């Protein structure tokens, strides 16, 4: 795991190859806090918050494009590591409306 | 290894279209780490973190 | 939601406090410089006996 | 003259504490060791290298 | 330029009076632009609120 | 009382496919009759159990 962990701090920053070990050493602390989720598994149940989210948004084709693609994910090969990457992607959507401030600005504070 | 070509293309238009901001390489830097086993939660916190943090440090 | 909050809180701080422990036992009593003080001081009655 | 340079720096012999050509030079024995007053002490073994 | 600040600063402050606050114009003027420098409402909220519960307990 | 809630907890646990052995429920009720947090106890289990997994 730390070669993988590593190359993420690196490529994140998109610079520093030992720059990003204050980044390295935090990501490693964050992930030996031991979380619990609110429900594992059942590909349907994140499959469905998905297409809620994107109704919600105003992407109503996108919505109906992604069930697609999610069918379509299945036959070019099986995951057994889904309901994690389709989470992953899931707390990263945003919505198309507005800009979240100036965190360009914010530096300065 | 032609397996792992194919499952990435879908992939990228899922998280194009559902923003979520991330190329090619970090893309396949999570799936490695799911496949090892990590909480969920731990992924999505530590990428949201980076993030906000990389952009000030930039700036 | 908070029985998971809870149980991560009690972890880092057990976690937290081995590494402050063990850093400020490194600087309090350190062995190795003890050593090199007492070597230094066996060379000291070797130098006044040489001038 | 290795003979009269070495003779004359330890100044007869009388000199176990480096060689020195001074005339001057206060003939002093290193002070007691540090751990003499926990271990006592045992006779001094020298070598050859 | 200068009636331009102040009328924006007088719209805003009647609209204050009437969700009324102890405040005075000048630091809802800072606010404007601190909100104008980026900067999440949430942090923002949460110092303004803090300041206001550190006026109170001191006097 | 030990040997027959012991007995009837095993079984509970069986249907839930849970793993969980003889020695957890007979120390689970001595520390409930002396008084023990239910959510302390809890919590002390769902950990204990994640360790395990982690270092197996």
């Amino acid at each position: 795991p730390n070669v993988l962990l590593q190359n993420l701090c690196c490529r994140i920053l998109g610079k520093g190859e030992a720059d990003v070990a204050q980044q390295f050493q935090y990501a490693v602390r964050v992930i030996g806090s031991n979380f619990a989720p609110t429900v594992e598994r059942d590909e349907f149940l994140v499959t469905e918050k998905i297409k809620k989210e994107f109704v919600r948004q105003r992407r109503e084709a996108d919505g109906a494009l992604f069930s697609e693609l999610h069918r379509k994910l299945q036959s070019q090969g099986v995951l057994k590591n889904r309901w994690s990457i389709l989470y992953l992607l899931l707390s990263l959507s945003e919505d198309p409306r507005k800009q979240p401030n100036k965190t360009s600005s914010f530096a300065a504070l | 290894m032609s397996a792992v070509r194919e499952t990435m293309d879908v992939l990228l238009e899922i998280s194009r279209l559902l923003n979520t901001g991330l190329d090619m390489e970090t893309l396949s830097i999570c799936v490695r780490l799911c496949e090892q086993g990590i909480n969920p939660e731990a992924l999505s916190s530590v990428i949201k973190e980076l993030r906000r943090a990389s952009d000030t440090l930039k700036a | 939601d908070i029985v998971n909050l809870q149980v991560e809180m009690i972890k880092q701080f057990h976690i937290q406090s081995s590494e402050i422990q063990m850093l400020l036992e490194r600087y309090s009593l350190n062995e190795s410089l003890v050593s090199e003080i007492e070597k230094l001081r066996e060379e000291n009655k070797r130098l006044r006996a040489n001038f | 003259d290795k003979f009269e340079k070495e003779t004359r720096g330890s100044l007869f012999g009388a000199l176990v504490h480096s060689r020195t050509n001074d005339m001057d030079i206060k003939l002093d024995m290193p002070p007691v060791p540090e751990n003499a007053d926990l271990s006592g002490l045992a006779i001094k073994v020298p070598q050859s290298i």
